[PDB]
């Protein structure tokens, strides 16, 4: 029985899965913190399951078999070139920057409806609520244009209207020497040429906007470096906070019930990102359009839908 | 505007009088009953087609119950319609019979006698 | 007919018209289409009456009931409208077009 | 080859397979029945066999 | 009927199923073979029409055009199948598909036997046609042009569907026999003057008439190749046959009520083939030619004649093998250099010899040599009309002499002079474009050796 | 002076314009029931009179 | 909204309508258009916004005034002969008072301005309901009551009907108003007819329901409201715009098709009766439809228009939920017009 | 050669909140993406 009305009038309640440790939680930090391995260990700690950070191919992870797709079938964006070539004319940052959000759009649908299902908590990197610092780093840097913030202010508009915030937000502190530091010892050949006024645009966004709105409906854990690597430290900071704040506490089961049948249906969830507004940077023209919708209509496993593909071993196609 | 909703003697909601029972049914390979059953063919198949799965192969047993719908209410629809028309001509026959002077048989000539007007092409 | 017919017809024909010419306040079309109402239970009543219909003295509170359930319908989608406003205006609702 | 459920997996459910086919095999006996039954009762009705 | 009209159903399951490389094979295989069958209702009793039964019937006017038909759909293919070759296979079906549903539209439409089922899959003809324009149109100027003809003809073809129930209310029957045995006269009254106008309108816009000409240019200029062989061979002789077969119903009301169409025909026949005399586009001046062809058969078809009728049927026929053969011809070139004017590729003769062989053979059956089945139609209604009145043949004579001279400008202009100098990506011939031309010459060549299967009922 | 420009005139040019002019017309309305109300008792009013006169 | 709450506003709605059809007492039937509305007026707020609401109150003040006329009619009819019985009214001014009433429930012109509004304002499942099943309670009633009416101002009605759909409807690029204009039009047709033969008015219905209910569920299969929206739909699912484009020629009334024999059973009854004149109007005027449904077509499925990089994420999801009647419903609203002769099973 | 398909100044005229726009309806603006309309702050 898929879940829906039927299941919901039937007994299925969300409220009697929701045992104390429900907690969504994101772990955030500038570029090159530790702020994984601490997410990591929070979620091995208290039980969780844990989310590492969406990416250009978090898509691929979740449908077919898991293996990443090529380029220009999935994404058509480059980090690597964004840090060679961040004012190129082809419009890959901003294209980056779109395509990041709407993959952490779907990775906060899917870890809510894993913890709306089952009843498990969640840990989470970055979100669609800190996505934004990237974007405005790149902006104040010159990488985009001031009419790619509108569009991507007005799909966050209609997007991250629809969910609840995290239970907890959790800021690993570096301070920027500090990161560059550990991003000239990382070793990573891109990376090197990220200059230090990004990073501290980054910083900036982060410590101006971003904790002092998440402070107003969720609770805030700040962490310095040194202070991270206590995963048992924060893990006890964590199990000792009173969630009173948020709109969390104002949720029964008809909000969960609408909540749980929107992050399933990831159309749904995903709906507004292709929004007909015509930036260069994104908009793709129709021959374009048609040959890598072609091509990728014949990868191995996608012609039909996921059951259906003989050429993937299916079975019993015309009983099914 | 309601021709035939009063008729005397007409049950509320039969959609199959007993009446009915003395027409011939219609045989089971009526060609309207074949293009019924082609009209639940190609729902099969547009149904295969929105679920992108494969068209003509995925389900048979969802093709053959389409089928098999559409000629079994398809079957019946065609017995009410034969009966409807058989109701109309036997009310206008009994008609005609029970009003002959306003449905006349006049003389009719040959066209020998009849003086047609000619009218030249040219 | 009589003079009394005469007066209700014409009380049912102002308060349609008071409906259709709308000023600024919501509340006073409501008022409008209620007025509406009562004097169509006057007429029905009066008719009922008059012919001596007996089992038609009951319709008039079926009309009634009805009549309720409309007035509390309108005075919901008020308060609505109020909400989002702060103000039962007509004017206000002019976002959908045609 | 898939990640995880594929709610349809290499078998088919078998229950609603049934259940189809039964359908269409009641519905197609009950069809050629009830025209056997009609031919006859037209032929009574009408003197003709 | 049948016979004909169920293998061609059948040709669209099995373009369906046919594998991704042998699509073109098969439907022209198959096309052929029921071009051949077709070739069976040739054979006419003489007094009266075939009727194979209550819904079908042919006749010697019925039966050239369904050969006409079902031949020209193989050469479609042929004609199509370059132009396509990036296309995906189900793209590729569905123009397929788009061709044999049109095919099948008009071969019902030639032969049913009452005006209701013959207005029904006469107007059905419209969305195949209107799809192929719209979706596989080279130009932008596509989308204009669909609404160009789809407008036009129904402005035409909705009164005629008032006047037809109208008439069946009236008269009881609309099967055609009866129609005709049971003919009385049209008085002249204001009501069966606008019953004569809704029975003519609609094969007017067809043909078309002049001053409601205007969808033509844009629809068969931006139309694909094999859409435009369809619109100029077949789909304008719906509107000779429906007159043809209407205008039993009308008399004696046609004696006056055909003045002003006749009017218009003579004089824009002179106002077409002057212009396609400062036309810098190829496909445009075939186009023009094409009206000013219909605006003969026209004429021939409202003056109700034995001779014109048969020289009507001569025209149509010849008419449509002849403009689908200088379409094709058109087609090669802008394939070779991407552009319709005319004058950009010039001294074509000096590449290439054979297709300026099959050029000057269009260009002389455009002009009518004789004995060309062309000559024949023109000769046939040019008499007829002088019968008429002694003065049309000033305006026929005029006609005659500006259709040499546009045909031979365009030969001379396209295959004549010296090559332009910048092109040099004119390759060779194909086998395709050689064999698509043959197959619209041989025949036409044929048909002046029978000159009396082309001709008609009136025969 | 005649395809490109008469005939196009007359006939299909002529009926975009006439049909752009009515659409506009129609469509362009402010969406205020004040308004839409007052005409329906326009309406009420000539019916009544225009029509419930006439039998 | 609770799905069971929904349930059962669903089932007062069907129920209101049922009692209206099933009544043979003018209170009754009364009583149906009241339930149904007080049932409806929840189910246009469903998804709650300043839009919704404004649309919910438009409709309830335009059903409400249509109520009270409906009574008013009732009562004068009682006062002038002692019948509560629904079968030809006995006074000509209670007559055109109910046909007013009448024609503003079904949203013909000149009272067709709330019906563009309405159904622009809520979801594209509350405008499916209000564009079909709101249609069969009034129209119920005016078959029952046809002998009774006036010719002229029905007529009226349905041709200014079938003018302003057409006019309204070349103006819209929102779907929703163009699928309202679409529904003023076919009322008008539907209207037309029913002073003549009421046969031809419920295969009018029956067959628009069909093919608004396929544009409806094709419409939210593929989650548009606006026409660039809907532009996109060929990078992600070709077949559905390929089902749109046939319908949307279905609807224009294009010969094979099956919206082809609505109009060519209507235009066929209007000659019997020596009525020439109407019916070439009303073709030619439904030109217009086919229109702006051929403008939908070009921008939806006969071209490609250009597309957004993130459509690439979701390639990779499948529908996750299915509409079991789709597949049935465009074959009906198609492949339909071969079945024609079986219009004599509806009298 | 490829045929001609719409680009982003042809797909723009069917953008605005209606076709044929006039001086009147020119400041019309299209509706929200989702149906909802920014809150007003009408303080009560
Ligand atoms: C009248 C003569 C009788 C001769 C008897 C034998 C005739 C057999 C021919 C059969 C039909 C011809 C096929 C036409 C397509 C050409 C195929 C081709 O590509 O050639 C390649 C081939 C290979 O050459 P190549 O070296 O590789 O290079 C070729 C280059 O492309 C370029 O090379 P090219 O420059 O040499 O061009 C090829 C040639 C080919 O181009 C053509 O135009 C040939 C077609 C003629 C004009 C077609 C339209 C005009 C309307 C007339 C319709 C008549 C049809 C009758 C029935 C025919 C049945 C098929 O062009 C011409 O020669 C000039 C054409 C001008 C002809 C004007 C004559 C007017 C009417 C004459 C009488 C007609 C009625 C007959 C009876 C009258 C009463 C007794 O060249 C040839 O073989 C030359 C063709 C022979 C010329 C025929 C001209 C007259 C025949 C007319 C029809 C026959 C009537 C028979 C009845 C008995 C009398
Ligand atoms: C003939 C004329 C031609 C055809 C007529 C025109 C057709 C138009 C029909 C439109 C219907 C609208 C609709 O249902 O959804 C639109 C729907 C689109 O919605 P969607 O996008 O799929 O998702 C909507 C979700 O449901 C989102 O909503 P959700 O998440 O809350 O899901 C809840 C869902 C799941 O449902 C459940 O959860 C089931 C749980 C059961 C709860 C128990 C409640 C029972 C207690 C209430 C009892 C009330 C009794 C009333 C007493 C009255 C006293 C006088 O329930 C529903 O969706 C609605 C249920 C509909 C109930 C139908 C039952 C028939 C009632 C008959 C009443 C008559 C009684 C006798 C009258 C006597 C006279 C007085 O359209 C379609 O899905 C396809 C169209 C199908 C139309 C019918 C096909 C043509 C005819 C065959
Ligand atoms: C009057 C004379 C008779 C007429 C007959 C009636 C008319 C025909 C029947 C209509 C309904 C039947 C088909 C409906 C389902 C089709 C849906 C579909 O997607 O098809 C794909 C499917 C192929 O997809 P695939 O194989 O999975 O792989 C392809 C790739 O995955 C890639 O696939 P993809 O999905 O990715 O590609 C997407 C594609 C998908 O686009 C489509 O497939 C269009 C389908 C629209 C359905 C039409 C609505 C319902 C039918 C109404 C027809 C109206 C006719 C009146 C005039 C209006 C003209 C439309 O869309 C596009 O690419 C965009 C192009 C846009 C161009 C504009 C054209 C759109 C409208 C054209 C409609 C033309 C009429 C239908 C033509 C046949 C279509 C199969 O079609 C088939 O292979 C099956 C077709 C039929 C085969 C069964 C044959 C029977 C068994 C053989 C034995 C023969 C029996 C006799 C025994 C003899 C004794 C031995
Ligand atoms: C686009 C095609 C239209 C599709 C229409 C929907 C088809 C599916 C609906 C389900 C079928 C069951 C309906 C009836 C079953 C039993 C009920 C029966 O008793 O009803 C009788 C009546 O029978 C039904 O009316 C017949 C329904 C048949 C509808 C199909 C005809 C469509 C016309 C041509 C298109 C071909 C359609 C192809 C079929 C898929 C009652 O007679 P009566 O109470 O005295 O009349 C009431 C109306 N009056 C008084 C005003 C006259
Ligand atoms: C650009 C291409 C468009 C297509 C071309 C369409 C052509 C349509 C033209 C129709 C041909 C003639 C129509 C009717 C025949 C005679 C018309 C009339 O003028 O003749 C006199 C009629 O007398 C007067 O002229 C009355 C008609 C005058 C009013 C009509 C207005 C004409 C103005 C031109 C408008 C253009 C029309 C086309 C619109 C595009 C004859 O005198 P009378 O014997 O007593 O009447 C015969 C009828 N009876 C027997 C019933 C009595
Ligand atoms: C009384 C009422 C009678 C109703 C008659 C209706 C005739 C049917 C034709 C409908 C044409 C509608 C044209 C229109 O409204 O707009 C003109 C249109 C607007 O362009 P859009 O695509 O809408 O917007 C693009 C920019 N965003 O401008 C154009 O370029 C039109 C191009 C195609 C026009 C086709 C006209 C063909 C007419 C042929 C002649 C017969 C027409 C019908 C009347 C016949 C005479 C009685
Ligand atoms: C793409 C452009 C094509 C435009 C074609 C337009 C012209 C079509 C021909 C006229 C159309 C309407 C004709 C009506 C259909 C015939 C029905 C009929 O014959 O009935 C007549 C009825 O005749 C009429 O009512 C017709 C009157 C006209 C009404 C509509 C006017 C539309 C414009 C008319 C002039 C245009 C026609 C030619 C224009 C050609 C295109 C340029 C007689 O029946 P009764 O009423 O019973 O009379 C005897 C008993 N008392
Ligand atoms: N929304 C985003 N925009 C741009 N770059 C991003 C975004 N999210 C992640 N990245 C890139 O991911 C890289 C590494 O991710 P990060 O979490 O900072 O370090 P770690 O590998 O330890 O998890 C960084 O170089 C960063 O630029």
């Amino acid at each position: 029985l898929q879940y829906g009305p039927l299941a919901f009038v039937l007994g299925e309640r969300t409220t009697r899965k929701l045992t104390e440790t429900s907690k969504v939680i994101t772990v955030d930090g500038n570029i090159c913190s530790g702020k994984g391995r601490l997410a990591r260990e929070i979620a091995e700690k208290l039980g969780l399951r844990h989310f590492p950070e969406a990416g250009i191919h978090y898509a691929d992870s979740t449908t077919g078999d898991g293996k990443p797709l090529d380029v220009q079938l999935s994404g058509n964006c480059s980090l690597e070139k964004f840090y060679d070539d961040p004012k190129s004319n082809d419009g890959n940052s901003y294209r980056l920057q779109s395509w990041l959000y709407a993959s952490r759009l779907l990775q906060y649908a899917d870890a809510l409806e894993h913890l709306l299902s089952t009843g498990q908590g969640v840990v989470l990197e970055r979100s669609i609520y800190s996505d934004f610092v990237f974007l405005e780093a790149m902006y104040r840097q010159g990488f985009i244009r001031k009419q790619c913030v509108e569009h991507y202010n007005e799909v966050k508009k209609v997007t991250a209207c629809e969910y609840l915030p995290p239970h907890v937000v959790v800021y690993v502190d570096v301070p920027v020497p500090e990161i560059q530091s550990r991003i000239q010892k990382k070793g990573n050949p891109h990376e090197m040429k990220i200059t230090a006024a990004y990073l501290q645009d980054i910083e900036n966004a982060y410590k101006k906007t971003f904790l002092p709105e998440m402070s107003e409906k969720c609770e805030v854990l700040q962490y310095s470096a040194r202070e991270a690597e206590d995963a048992e430290k924060v893990v006890e900071d964590i199990e000792y906070l009173k969630c009173d704040k948020g709109p969390w506490p104002d949720q029964d089961d008809r909000t969960f019930h609408r909540l749980r049948m929107l992050v399933q249906n990831k159309l749904e969830v995903l709906n507004y990102t292709t929004i007909p507004v015509y930036l260069p940077e994104i908009t793709i023209g129709a021959h374009q359009s048609d040959r890598v919708f072609q091509k990728f209509t014949e990868l191995p496993g996608r012609k039909y839908s996921p059951g259906y593909n003989e050429d993937v071993g299916d079975k019993w196609i015309w009983l099914k | 505007m309601t021709m035939m909703s009063g008729r005397p003697g007409r049950v509320p909601l039969q959609f199959l009088p007993n009446e009915a029972r003395s027409l011939p049914p219609p045989k089971l390979t009526d060609p309207r009953l074949v293009y019924m059953g082609f009209l639940g063919y190609c729902s099969g198949l547009i149904d295969n087609a929105i679920r992108r799965r494969p068209v003509v192969s995925a389900g048979l047993h969802r093709q053959l119950l389409y089928v098999t719908s559409f000629v079994f209410f398809g079957y019946y629809l065609l017995k009410r319609q034969d009966y409807m028309y058989a109701l109309r001509d036997h009310d206008m026959f009994a008609y005609v019979k029970s009003h002959p002077e306003d449905f006349p048989e006049k003389d009719k000539k040959t066209y020998g006698e009849i003086l047609e007007e000619f009218h030249p092409v040219r | 007919m009589p003079l009394v017919y005469m007066n209700i017809i014409m009380a049912f024909a102002i308060a349609l018209a008071g409906l259709l010419m709308y000023r600024s306040h919501l509340m006073s079309s409501l008022l409008c289409l209620e007025g509406m109402m009562l004097s169509l239970f006057i007429m029905s009543t009066l008719i009922i009456l008059n012919t001596h219909f007996t089992l038609a003295n009951m319709m008039p509170i079926i009309l009634l009931v009805f009549a309720a359930c409309e007035a509390a319908l309108g005075l919901s989608l008020l308060v609505m409208v109020s909400n989002t406003y702060g103000t039962d205006y007509v004017q206000n609702l002019n976002l959908l077009q045609c | 080859k898939f990640y995880i459920r594929e709610p349809p997996h290499g078998s088919p459910d078998w229950l609603k397979v049934g259940l189809t086919l039964g359908t269409s095999v009641f519905l197609w006996i009950y069809l050629i029945k009830q025209h056997k039954e009609d031919v006859l009762e037209y032929k009574r009705r009408n003197g003709l066999e | 009927m049948l016979k004909i009209i169920i293998p061609t159903t059948m040709l669209l399951p099995m373009t369906w199923m046919s594998k991704h490389n042998m699509i073109w094979i098969n439907a022209t295989v198959h096309s052929l073979l029921i071009s051949l069958i077709s070739l069976s209702l040739l054979n006419q009793l003489g007094e009266n029409s075939l009727n194979f039964s209550l819904t079908f019937f042919s006749d010697s006017l019925s039966a050239p055009l369904l050969v006409l038909t079902t031949w020209l759909l193989p050469l479609m293919l042929m004609a199509s199948q370059s132009h396509l070759s990036k296309e995906t296979t189900t793209r590729k079906k569905l123009y397929i598909t788009m061709l044999i549903l049109l095919q099948l539209f008009l071969i019902m439409t030639f032969t049913a036997t009452e005006l209701i089922l013959f207005y029904i899959l006469f107007e059905a003809t419209l969305v195949p046609t209107l799809i192929i324009i719209t979706r596989w149109g080279n130009q932008t100027e596509r989308l204009n042009a669909g609404l160009y003809f789809l407008f036009y003809t129904l402005a035409g073809s909705l009164p005629l569907l008032v006047a037809l129930v109208y008439i069946q209310n009236t008269t009881g029957s609309l099967n055609f026999l009866i129609i005709h045995y049971w003919s009385h006269p049209l008085s002249n009254s204001w009501s069966n003057i606008f019953m004569w106008l809704a029975c003519i309108m609609a094969f007017m816009v067809k043909m078309p008439l002049y001053g409601l000409h205007l969808w033509l240019p844009k629809a068969h200029v931006e139309a694909p190749i094999a859409g435009s062989m369809v619109l100029a061979a077949v789909l304008l002789k719906l509107g000779g046959y429906g007159m043809m077969r209407i205008t039993t119903i009308l008399n004696p009301l046609t004696n006056y009520m055909a003045y002003p169409f006749l009017m218009l025909s003579m004089w824009g026949m002179i106002m077409t083939s002057s212009i396609c005399l400062r036309q810098t586009d190829l496909k445009s001046l075939i186009a023009y030619s094409s009206v000013s062809h219909m605006a003969l058969v026209i004429v021939a078809i409202m003056i109700q004649t034995p001779w014109s009728f048969m020289g009507a049927t001569a025209l149509m026929i010849a008419h449509g093998l002849t403009s689908s053969m200088l379409f094709c011809l058109a087609n090669t070139n802008y394939e070779r250099v991407h552009s319709r004017t005319m004058i950009l590729a010039r001294g074509l003769q000096t590449l290439l010899p054979l297709m300026a062989t099959w050029w000057l053979v269009a260009s002389l059956t455009n002009l009518a040599l004789p004995p060309s089945i062309n000559l024949i139609g023109e000769l046939f209604i040019i008499t007829a009309s002088f019968s008429w009145s002694n003065i049309t043949i000033i305006l026929m004579g005029m006609n005659m002499m500006i259709t040499a001279l546009y045909s031979l400008y365009m030969l001379i202009t396209t295959q004549r002079g010296k090559y332009t100098h910048h092109i040099n990506n004119i390759k060779p011939s194909f086998t395709r474009e050689n064999a698509l031309m043959a197959l619209h010459i041989l025949p036409l060549l044929l048909l002046t050796l029978n000159p009396k299967m082309i001709l008609g009922p009136l025969y | 002076l005649l395809d490109l420009i008469w005939l196009e005139t007359i006939l299909p040019k002529t009926t975009s314009f006439i049909q752009m002019k009515m659409s506009i017309m129609v469509s362009n309305q402010k969406g205020l029931i004040k308004l839409y109300f007052l005409s329906f008792l326009i309406t009420i009013m000539i019916s009544m009179t225009l029509f419930n006169y006439h039998e | 909204m609770n799905p069971i709450i929904y349930t059962t506003l669903i089932m007062t709605v069907m129920s209101g309508t049922m009692l209206v059809m099933i009544s043979s007492h003018w209170l009754l039937i009364w009583i149906g258009f009241e339930m149904n509305l007080l049932a409806m007026i929840p189910v246009l707020m469903k998804n709650f916004n300043p839009r919704a609401t404004e649309a919910a109150t438009k409709y309830f003040l335009t059903q409400a005034t249509a109520s009270m006329m409906l009574m008013m009619a009732i009562i004068i009819n009682l006062l002038y002969s002692g019948q509560w019985t629904i079968t030809k009214m006995f006074n000509p001014v209670a007559m055109t008072m109910m046909t007013m009433a009448l024609a503003m429930k079904l949203g013909l012109s000149p009272f067709h301005f709330w019906v563009p509004e309405v159904t622009q304002g809520i979801s594209l499942q509350a405008g499916l309901l209000l564009l079909t099943w709101q249609k069969l309670a009034p129209l119920s009633v005016l078959c029952q009551i046809s002998q009774s009416i006036n010719p002229n101002l029905m007529l009226t009605m349905a041709m200014l009907s079938i003018l302003i759909g057409g006019w309204g409807g070349l103006n819209q690029t929102q779907l929703r108003k163009i699928m309202a204009y679409s529904s003023i039009a076919h009322m008008g047709w539907m209207t037309a007819v029913l002073p003549y033969n009421t046969t031809m008015t419920i295969l009018n219905l029956l067959i628009y329901i069909t093919m608004t209910l396929a544009m409806f569920m094709l419409l939210i299969h593929s989650s548009a409201t606006t026409t660039l929206s809907l532009s996109h739909t060929w990078n992600k699912m070709p077949v559905i715009t390929s089902l749109m484009m046939v319908t949307l020629l279905s609807m224009g009334g294009l010969p094979p098709l099956s919206g082809f024999m609505p109009k060519w059973m209507i235009i066929q009854e209007m000659t019997k009766n020596e009525s020439i004149i109407m019916p070439t109007l009303m073709a030619m005027t439904a030109l217009l439809n086919l229109y702006f449904y051929m403008r939908l077509a070009y921008s939806s499925s006969l071209t490609m228009f250009p597309s957004t990089n993130n459509m690439k994420m979701k390639w990779q999801f499948e529908h996750t939920k299915q509409m079991k009647l789709l597949p049935t419903m465009i074959v009906l609203s198609t492949l339909v017009l071969p079945m024609t002769p079986a219009l004599s099973s509806l009298n | 050669a490829r045929q001609w398909q719409p680009d982003v100044e042809w797909a723009e005229q069917f953008g605005g909140a209606v076709m044929y726009p006039t001086k009147e309806t020119a400041h019309w603006k299209p509706p929200p993406w989702n149906d909802v309309d920014p809150p007003k702050d009408t303080l009560v």
